């Protein structure tokens, strides 16, 4: 199927509290794989996933310079948008990236990603085309000025269709085995009182990656929509993913509803109901 | 500027005497400066580890808050969040059905 | 290898 590498760029200022803090995220396929944060004397990008250890003493000296310069060049960008915006000295002020690509299984590419963001709103972004921006207010356009007259769209395309792809494929080489690994859930219902007649029937899915994961709720046929509850997925914390659904049901009919966990690594849905010990 | 969104769960099912940990997940909050307690009968848990900080496709942030701890039968444990877009804390208690 | 970003 598909892959992506995508970086997540932070710029956080704290006017008198220090330099605005910078972090370099890196993710092959939504597992993030390499990291760089400012906050130290002496800052590394770090390995994130035990099969980039691969990589030389030289491909980290090489990256963490990268990100030192870039930081650098945030700095400055965040100076800018206190003059684009006319914004007074004192506030805290966030400068967010999103930059990468994504290639099919024969190597081109599918979408090119540069999505910029000043404090959680779309600042300027390029668009499918890789050859034009779009700014989302009167400051972005300033930056589209900047970029259309050096031809930064050009610039990016290069990396997108070169850079990016290349070691995309370097990194999925090593460490396909790995981001391949998959967790089958594990589901038990639990049983919980409930004023009166009523009981909670609820169905969790534990130990499972990825994520995505479906948990519904059947009565005698027909899917529990309108009234089922459940909460988003969270991490254990341990790599492994949590989640559950439950539904209010009436005292004594509990073996009348079915729950159905739907998950990648299963070989087939998992059927099960509350059993009474 | 955005309100977060706070699960208190542990990382197994909890069995009393059995040592667990005790999650504090946060999310979807801007600006990504927050800060996160998590309390034992009404006091400060002293070391609690923190995720590295991300962010999502919409921009909001996220970070996992989580201690050791050994369930009890009488204890209440709760998470504790101070952040720029409420005017003051927010706590929610582990509810361990939950 | 991330991107050597532009000045905004």
């Amino acid at each position: 199927g598909p892959h992506s590498l995508r970086y997540f760029v932070t710029a956080v200022s704290r006017p008198g509290l220090g330099e605005p803090r910078y972090m370099e995220v890196g993710y092959v396929d939504d597992t993030e794989f390499v990291r760089f944060d400012s906050d130290a004397e002496n800052p590394r990008y770090e390995p994130r996933a035990r099969w980039m250890e691969q990589e030389g003493p030289e491909y980290w000296e090489r990256e963490t310079q990268k990100a030192k310069g870039n930081e650098q060049s945030f700095r400055v960008d965040l100076r800018t948008l206190l003059g684009y915006y006319n914004q007074s000295k004192g506030g805290s002020h966030t400068i967010q990236v999103i930059s990468g690509c994504e290639v099919g299984s024969d190597g081109r590419l599918l979408r090119g990603y540069q999505q910029y963001a000043y404090d959680g709103c779309d600042y300027i972004a390029l668009n499918e085309d890789l050859k034009t921006w779009t700014a989302a207010d009167m400051a972005a356009l300033i930056t589209k000025h900047k970029w259309e007259q050096a031809g930064e769209a050009e610039r990016l395309r290069a990396y997108l269709e070169g850079t990016c792809v290349e070691w995309l494929r370097r990194y999925l080489k090593n460490g396909n085995a790995t981001l391949l690994r998959t967790d089958s859930p594990k589901a038990h219902v639990t049983h919980h009182s409930r004023p009166e007649d009523k009981v909670t029937l609820r169905c969790w899915a534990l130990g499972f990656y990825p994520a995505d994961i479906t948990l519904t709720w059947q009565l005698n046929g027909e899917e529990l929509i309108q009234d089922m509850e459940l909460v988003e997925t969270r991490p254990a914390g341990d790599g492994t993913f949590q989640k559950w659904a439950s539904v209010v049901v009436p005292l004594g009919k509990e073996q009348y509803y079915t729950c159905h966990v739907y998950h990648q690594g299963l070989p087939e849905p998992l059927t099960l109901r509350w059993e009474p010990p | 500027q955005k309100t977060p969104q706070i699960q208190v769960y542990s990382r197994h099912p909890p069995e009393n005497g059995k040592p667990n940990i005790l999650n504090c997940y946060v999310t979807q909050f801007h600006p990504p400066h927050i800060e996160i307690q998590m309390l034992k009968n009404g006091k400060k848990i002293p070391k609690v580890e923190m995720s590295d900080m991300s962010f999502s496709k919409d921009w909001s942030f996220y970070i996992l808050a989580h201690t050791e701890f050994t369930p009890t039968e009488t204890d209440t444990y709760a998470c504790r969040v101070k952040h720029d877009s409420m005017a003051e804390p927010k706590t929610v208690y582990w509810d361990r059905d939950m | 290898r991330a991107y050597i970003f532009a000045n905004i």
